[PDB]
């Protein structure tokens, strides 16, 4: 078709970002592929 | 059933409240995942095993254990290619490479075995590994 | 025993905003706008 | 603390044993009624029996499988059958 | 078309006529927040509809019908609706022909407009699921209902059986007397959908009943949504309906790709 | 009850003096009234 | 930065004819439907005049995640329901593949942070795998109680009459209804044999199925329609010493009748359950008995 | 644009503006606590206990290991215009 | 483009005024957050008020106002500007006409406060 | 609309901007009801509008004559002070009402030449400008304290607030920075034995190391490795520092 983006102009007296609420979030492990790692005294220590 | 199910809802209460506080412990992560193996549930078995590994990743009692649970039920692909992340992950340690060669010896299948050995004396180990070969 | 302390991103993950909630602090307000440079 | 912790746990554990007993007694005449929920505290509160609780999926290794995946899904099938049915 | 095509639709209830926004009298003091009764005990608020739908006397043609609205009037469903033909919304019974122009939407609306839940409700209460196309509607208060006379099961069946006709395409009625439950499927989503909303918390007894002056201390009918049927000749007909309609769409997802080629 | 020093002694002095404190002075805009009484509290004094 | 990024998920059904369509940006809308996260919305009207306005419901990582239209929930390439859309793809495969869905709250909050896919989607989004489950499922085408008493009801019921083809009622009795069949498609067949068309709005004809008694109760209006209605029923049985019965033909299902005159209010199948469930042994023996 | 090493043992070079991690030097045993950049040769040298590495920056290469055994722990570390 | 405000007909204000003192309904949700979110701007109100006050050789006084379309919040749009020469005779009238009814009158009430 | 939704409808507002509780009230909403500054700041200002306003409305209503309402606009303003509780909330606004006070003198006399004493003094301009001067000031204080407080009503109060080292926390702040500086040295001393089980044993030596150091004992363990006792005894010194 074709799309046209237009941002609406808010009300300063309403609480702007309506969705906007402290939350907390428990984020999963990032999708990149783990790293190789390269790398007597008993009765001393 | 729910004289288990309500069990099997009270216990993961404990061992999840306890790991909350406790990233680290990584006998307690063992024992959590051994109760999810013993509900015949390798599904939530397998992920405290990942879960697991993102805490510690160098505690190589972690590493077998889990190994240990692929076969014993006998999933053995499962196992597998799980060698292609443990041995990528620290190719330094002897017990990650001498496991991954028995369990291949107990499998028979000496194919395997010959392509394992080539990297593991490309990486230049050193004397006890040298002299298995 | 403490043993470890808490890891900052665990906060900074979480969306509320970039931001915080949209409390203005009185020490964040403008101030020494200008910086200074040597010659 | 630590002695009101452990009596406060025995007296925690009869209440449990006290109300399965009436399952177990409301089971013979018949009238089947559910375990409750233990009402959420905060208001992002867990089930930890009802979803997985942090799923983690193992890796995507070249080695592809797909067989016993479905051993897997017998066995388990197979095993809340018998307690269906044995009780354990 | 008798009833609605030729006719406007009327005004149920005049605007001075229309109830109250504050509610009755529940605790010590009004929180003009939340618009609710604080500093007490709440002493079981529900109360029967004084007004209902009337769907021959009350339907007829809207400024909905004319703007090419899809949507039905809420208020009109309760019978409640205090424009008449100025309103914006449909005035009448959801039928076969508007219930083919909702398609698209109908997936995750109503037929009134409102967004459907991903979770149902822990009492199955108000609006539907975007998970599961539920057609069925529980039926409950049935003792609050009768205003708490008594009468023969076989009797309270076809009186739930009258009421509900006028609603849609009604698929299956079975009322239980062992718990007092009415399981009323329809054909459509839709109907299930407009049903719930037209018969909840009104009165099942008749003007000749002999308690139609005191009907309104009730509690009315309880319509929520129905669970999954539990009696395994159902559960084998549900599987039955699954592969039916299954095979239908496997016509035309191999056509679309013909089309494609 | 064996370190903390009594309050009757402090009580005592102050409701000696209590038409003096609690004097109606300068009007602060109102005055509190205590419950059940006709007593008005020209200051935020706890111990009178 | 990761929130204004991706692009939006909309069909072009959703979407419409419109040449060029312009949409208003929230950048923090609603929260979806889904994952509970806050989100960037989108409003669009299809034409310029239209009564409605669309709304993006679900965010773009939870619609990734199913291959779905972010308003219709629907499928992106197929238009299809999720409920569906598993299980047509459960029958070309003997696998069984479903959509899991997390009930708690922070869990399905945790969910839709992860990359990988769920359900159906690992196929629906590659054309070339696709393709081929399509082709398969061408292939497939290919392919092609005792001890309770009823005797009080069972007098009731007109075990004996005939189409006598005279005006007698507007009541009817239907039996041999089985478990299926839903009252519409009862009340359509005869609306369409008898001719007319919306049969409800009309309110000419009246039906009673119990579904569990496997019997039923037809009553009509305006009495003139009812002999129209026999005049049109082709198919009977002359029962060897008995009278005859009109029949019903749904698909593969037999439907025979006797004119009530007398037959009406609820009671007449059977008050309980249990009490249907032996009148519907008590008919089967005499379906048996009417056949053979 | 940054440079970093912890107590884990690794040492992460930064792309700042995608905000994340263009390199990860996993070879230091133990805790790395010193860092120094080289005045003109474009490298970091990072210590840990008896073991300091240095690296080029333009990719995650090792350049040289010293002859730091025995050494103990290392505080700090500092590099000179004249390669010392 | 720019075309300036639109002055609108003083009974408009007054409408939505008294339209919005009971908000029993649940069309009234959205404006109850706009009188929440008007409480950050009411110091500024009173600034405008209290500036633009009569003075006492005036009965009354006209002003513009800027005013939220939900009624929650109106602004006094308006600075009080004077001729200084001008302004200093007005007071200064005021206090010599405020002297001589000290004077003439044998008995002055004050007003009792507050006034309601 | 604010105190209804808070819950607190046993808090009465009543038309002059009072807040009255109607009823004696439980150790929970005590806690609960606690209203900050910047609400009672923002009430008594628009006490001294409502004021102000309605000095107005008597004259235009015919109550009072322009003589009246003159005298009446100049004593509010002099008599804020006794007339809100502006100064409960903040206190520095007593400058102001003393410099009006100070104005009130100096008229006084300039009016009263020559005549007697009693009511009727309406120049009311220059303590007009004392308090316009102070709203200059306090718009910017309460647009941020009722901008935070409404902030928090509608999006809540952030989990990651971090509290800073203040004179209360000192001595817990410097034990969390001495003991984890203290497991550092040691755990790199260590070759590849454990890190969970000896780490507790080694802070109840240093514990007790400080102890001994108080009590002026010398702290010897017999069996104790010398690596582990002299990283011990440079940290027990510092401390003692
Ligand atoms: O305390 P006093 O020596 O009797 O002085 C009073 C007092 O003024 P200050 O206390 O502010 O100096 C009165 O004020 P309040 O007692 O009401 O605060 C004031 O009366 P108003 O301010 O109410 O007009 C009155 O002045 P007057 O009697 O001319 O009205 C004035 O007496 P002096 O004029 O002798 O100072
Ligand atoms: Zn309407
Ligand atoms: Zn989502
Ligand atoms: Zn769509």
């Amino acid at each position: 078709h074709h799309i046209e983006v237009v941002s609406k102009q808010m009300d300063p007296l309403l609480p702007r970002f309506v969705g906007k609420k402290a939350r907390k979030v428990v984020a999963p492990t990032e999708n990149d592929e783990v790293v190789p790692v390269l790398h007597a005294d008993p009765n001393e220590w | 059933l729910e004289e288990l199910r309500e069990y099997q809802r009270r216990k993961r209460t404990e061992y999840e409240g306890y790991l909350k506080r406790n990233r680290l412990d990584m006998g307690q992560w063992i024992r959590y995942a051994q109760f999810e193996i013993e509900q015949h549930d390798m599904r939530r078995a397998r992920s405290i095993f990942e879960r697991a590994l993102l805490v510690d990743s160098s505690f190589i009692p972690l590493w077998i254990r889990y190994i240990d649970a692929e076969l014993k039920v006998k999933c053995i692909n499962h196992a597998r290619n799980l060698m292609n992340r443990a041995i990528s992950t620290l190719p330094r340690v002897d017990k990650l490479w001498y496991k991954y060669l028995i369990v291949e010896e107990s499998l028979n299948n000496v194919e395997i075995v010959r392509s394992l050995y080539t990297k593991w004396c490309s990486l230049e180990p050193g004397v006890n590994a040298w002299n298995s070969f | 025993t403490s043993h470890r302390p808490q890891l900052e991103a665990r906060s900074g993950a979480k969306a509320a905003a970039y931001t915080p909630t949209g409390i203005e602090h009185a020490r964040l307000l403008p101030g020494h706008t200008t910086l200074k440079y040597r010659k | 603390k630590a002695t009101r912790k452990i009596r406060e746990r025995m007296l925690e554990e009869s209440k449990r044993i006290a109300e399965l007993q009436k399952r177990r007694e409301l089971k013979q005449a018949g009238i089947n009624v559910a375990i409750k929920k233990p009402k959420k505290k905060y208001g992002t509160d867990i089930d930890y029996n009802e979803d997985i609780v942090y799923e983690q999926a193992p890796m995507p290794g070249i080695y592809d499988t797909s067989t016993e995946d479905r051993q897997i899904k017998k066995k388990f099938e197979q095993f809340e059958r018998k307690v269906n049915r044995k009780g354990l | 078309m008798t009833s609605w095509r030729d006719k406007s639709a009327k005004v149920q209830v005049k605007e001075s006529e229309l109830p109250s926004s504050i509610p009755a009298q529940t605790g010590l003091t009004f929180n003009i927040w939340y618009n609710k009764w604080s500093q007490g005990f709440a002493g079981n608020t529900r109360f029967v509809s004084p007004f209902a739908l009337q769907p021959q006397l009350h339907s007829g043609k809207t400024r909905g019908d004319n703007d090419g609205q899809l949507f039905f009037c809420l208020f009109f469903a309760k019978g409640m609706c205090c424009l008449g033909p100025k309103c914006e919304y449909l005035h009448h019974i959801p039928d076969e022909e508007d219930i083919g122009k909702l398609a698209l939407r109908t997936e995750v609306l109503d037929c009134f407009g409102r967004e459907k839940f991903a979770d149902y409700r822990e009492d199955m209460g108000g609006i539907g699921s975007f998970r599961k196309k539920n057609k069925t509607l529980y039926v409950g208060g049935i003792d609050g209902a009768l205003n708490s006379k008594h009468l023969k099961p076989a009797q309270i069946e076809s009186r739930i059986r009258f009421v509900f006709s006028r609603l849609g395409d009604i698929d299956r009625i079975r009322y239980v007397e062992s718990k007092n439950c009415g399981f009323v499927k329809f054909k459509y989503q839709a109907n299930a959908e407009f049903a719930k909303e037209a018969m909840s918390n009104q009165t099942l007894l008749l003007p000749s009943d002999k308690e139609w002056d005191d009907r309104r201390e009730g509690t009315g009918l309880l319509v929520k949504w129905a669970n999954e049927d539990p009696d395994p000749a159902a559960q084998k007909r549900l599987q039955e309906e699954l592969k039916l309609e299954s095979l239908n769409m496997m016509v035309h997802l191999i056509n679309n790709n013909t089309n494609s080629a | 009850q064996r370190t903390g020093l009594s309050q009757i002694p402090n009580r005592r002095f102050t409701l000696w003096w209590s038409p003096t404190i609690n004097r109606a002075n300068v009007y602060v805009g109102f005055l509190v009234q205590l419950d059940l009484t006709g007593i008005f509290l020209h200051g935020k004094i706890p111990t009178l | 930065d990761e929130i204004n990024e991706p692009p939006p998920n909309i069909c072009e059904q959703c979407l419409g004819d419109e040449a060029n369509i312009r949409m208003t940006k929230i950048p923090q809308g609603s929260e979806c439907k889904i994952c509970t996260l806050p989100f960037t919305l989108y409003h669009f009207k299809t034409s310029k005049r239209s009564n409605n306005i669309i709304k993006t419901l679900i965010c773009v990582r939870c619609a990734t995640q199913r291959n779905i239209c972010q308003c219709c929930m629907l499928d992106s390439r197929w238009h299809i329901p999720i409920q569906l859309r598993d299980h047509l793809i459960s029958l070309v495969n003997e696998e069984n593949v479903m959509t899991e869905e997390a009930k708690n709250d922070m869990m399905k909050r945790f969910l839709s942070l992860k990359n990988v896919k769920l359900g159906g989607a690992q196929i629906t989004s590659d054309p070339s795998e696709a393709d081929n489950i399509v082709d398969k499922l061408k292939n497939i085408l290919l392919r092609a109680y005792a001890s309770v008493d009823i005797s009080h009801i069972l007098k009731k019921l007109p075990l004996n009459e005939s189409f006598l083809k005279n005006p007698s009622t507007k009541s009817f009795f239907l039996y041999n209804i089985d478990a299926s069949i839903p009252e519409w498609k009862i009340t359509d067949t005869v609306s369409q044999l008898l001719g007319i068309k919306k049969w409800k709005d009309g309110n000419s004809l009246s039906l009673i199925v119990n579904h569990k008694a496997k019997c039923g109760g037809l009553r009509f209006q305006s009495s003139e329609l009812g002999e129209r209605f026999v005049s049109k029923i082709s198919e009977t049985l002359v029962t060897p010493k008995g009278l005859k019965r009109g029949v019903l033909l749904i698909d593969r299902f037999r439907i025979f009748i006797i004119p009530w005159s007398s037959g009406f209010s609820a009671a007449s199948f059977g008050t309980n359950t249990a009490e249907n469930i032996k009148l519907s042994l008590s008919l089967n023996k005499l379906i048996q008995l009417e056949l053979g | 644009q940054v440079v970093s090493s912890s107590t884990d043992a690794t040492v992460r070079l930064w792309d700042v503006v995608a905000g994340k991690t263009m390199k990860v030097l996993t070879h230091h045993k133990r805790s790395v606590r010193a860092t120094a950049l080289h005045p003109k040769e474009f490298s970091v040298a990072s210590a840990c206990t008896d073991d300091i590495r240095s690296w080029g920056l333009a990719e995650g290469s090792l350049l040289t290991n010293f002859e730091s055994e025995k050494t103990g722990i290392i505080n700090t570390l500092s590099i000179n215009q004249d390669d010392v | 483009l720019y075309t300036p405000k639109a002055e609108m007909p003083p009974e408009h204000l007054r409408k939505i005024i008294n339209t919005h003192s009971d908000m029993a309904s649940k069309m009234y949700n959205t404006d109850k957050k706009a009188f929440l979110g008007a409480l950050k701007y009411l110091p500024h109100a009173i600034l405008k008020l209290l500036e633009n006050m009569p003075h006492p050789w005036e009965q009354a006084k006209e002003v513009k106002v800027l005013y939220h379309t939900s009624g929650a919040i109106t602004f006094v749009n308006e600075t009080p500007r004077v001729i200084e020469p001008v302004y200093t005779a007005q007071w200064s009238a005021t206090w010599i006409a405020m002297r001589r009814e000290k004077r003439d009158r044998t008995h002055f009430k004050r007003m009792r406060f507050p006034p309601f | 609309l604010l105190i209804h939704r808070k819950g607190l409808t046993y808090l009465h507002l009543d038309y002059n901007f009072n807040l009255k509780p109607t009823k004696t009230l439980t150790t929970k909403e005590r806690k609960k009801s606690r209203l900050g500054n910047s609400f009672h700041l923002m009430r008594e200002l628009l006490k001294m509008m409502k004021l102000i306003v309605d000095t107005h409305v008597q004259f235009r209503l015919g109550n009072v004559d322009a003589f009246q309402l003159a005298d009446g606009i100049h004593y509010i303003l002099n008599h804020i002070g006794q007339l809100t509780g502006i100064y409960r909330y903040k206190y520095k606004v007593m400058h102001q009402i003393r410099a009006c006070k100070d104005l009130k003198h100096i008229i006084y006399y300039k009016f009263n030449k020559n005549l007697g004493k009693g009511p009727g003094c309406g120049f009311w301009q220059p303590a007009w400008r004392v308090w316009l001067n102070f709203l200059r000031g306090t718009i910017p204080l309460l647009e941020r304290y009722i901008g935070n407080l409404i902030t928090r009503q509608f999006e809540g109060r952030s989990n990651e607030i971090v509290k800073t080292t203040t004179k209360q926390r000192l001595d817990a702040y410097y034990d969390l920075e001495l003991r984890n500086s203290v497991m550092d040295d040691i755990l790199e001393m260590m070759p590849e034995s454990i890190r969970q089980k000896k780490a507790r044993t080694i802070l109840q030596h240093l514990s007790e190391a400080w102890r001994c150091w108080k009590a002026n004992i010398p702290w010897d363990v017999p069996g104790m490795p010398a690596p582990i006792k002299k990283i011990i005894e440079r940290y027990i010194k510092s401390k003692a520092d």
